[PDB]
């Protein structure tokens, strides 16, 4: 269990880390842990159906890469349990 | 270039599937390749997109309005959405 980068609220980041640790302990594949993370992280984030548009990102794998101007202070990309996992808000 | 599945603006998708050769010949690393491809796609198509290129990474998340495909090029793939 380790994190590599996160621009986010500390309590939200720790909550995401706990949920990711639970999912990684539970789920198996890339799609399976991706789906569990994408679903279960949408609870503790209050989904505002207002004019703002945001989403979840799922990357649970060995080695890909990206570098984008994502949502400001709303993206956590960790690398835990020999699996990098990126999750960002949709710009 | 190749593909796995597709539900997208196939005009923009099949335009990008041959325009990405410019960044593949241009850049020299998968991070920089994805950067130089997505910058060209954002200048070309619109100011809203999302692309994750490379391999050895999985994704199951909700898509955007009118773009969702896993379009590859010689096992160095792209996951494209708007």
């Amino acid at each position: 269990y380790k994190i590599i980068t996160s621009y986010m609220p500390e309590s939200f980041e720790q909550d995401a880390v706990q949920i990711a640790l639970i999912a990684v302990d539970k789920y198996r594949q890339l799609k399976d842990i991706a789906f569990y993370i994408k679903h279960e992280y949408d609870k503790k984030y209050p989904g505002s159906g207002k004019a703002t548009e945001g989403v979840y990102h799922c990357i649970v794998g060995k080695s890909f890469a990206s570098a984008v101007s994502h949502e400001t202070r709303q993206f956590i990309h960790m690398k835990v349990d020999t699996y990098h996992v990126i999750l960002w808000k949709s710009k | 270039a190749v593909i796995k599945n597709a539900d997208m603006s196939e005009e923009m998708q099949a335009d990008a599937v041959d325009c990405a050769t410019q960044a593949l010949e241009k850049y020299n690393i998968e991070k920089d390749i994805a950067a130089y491809i997505k910058k060209e796609f954002d200048r070309k198509h619109n100011p809203t997109w999302h692309c994750i290129v490379g391999r050895n990474f999985g994704s199951y998340v909700t898509h955007e309005t009118k773009h969702f495909i896993y379009f590859y090029l010689g096992q160095v793939a792209i996951l494209l959405f708007k």
